[PDB]
């Protein structure tokens, strides 16, 4: 049992580090995106 | 802000 | 404890499943945003 | 060997907590994000 | 510091 824990662990560990670097991506395009945002409103203004 | 903005953008909901 | 361990690793998994859900959805609705945004900029230049 | 498990499972409990804080915080400004297309949108149309 | 240019660099590059 302690094993099939174990491996569940390394499973769930390794989809954290998938999901940690997924947001590190989901906000560096999200910041281009404001800005993006604050430049067209520049020039609509 | 479930509203506010105003103020040009409010500099994009003060972030 | 092994299966106090076991219920905790299942709760675990299913919020990560949930994040996992959360994350595909955010990633549509960015790309959505940034091809308004690439509509928008040729439209106003 | 099970102690181990268990200082693992509070890594990760810890871990996954600050992810949700890190997805309700990028869901706020996707948010914001999408408000700013449709003020930009709704003024050149 | 920044960069860009390009029309945007097509959303920066994705």
């Amino acid at each position: 049992r302690m094993k099939q824990i174990e491996d569940k662990i390394e499973e769930i560990e390794s989809k954290q580090k998938k999901i940690e670097n997924e947001i590190a991506r989901i906000k560096k395009l999200l910041q281009l995106t404001v800005w993006g945002i604050k430049q067209l409103q520049a020039r609509i203004l | 802000x479930g509203x506010x903005x105003x103020x040009x953008x409010x500099x994009x909901x003060x972030x």
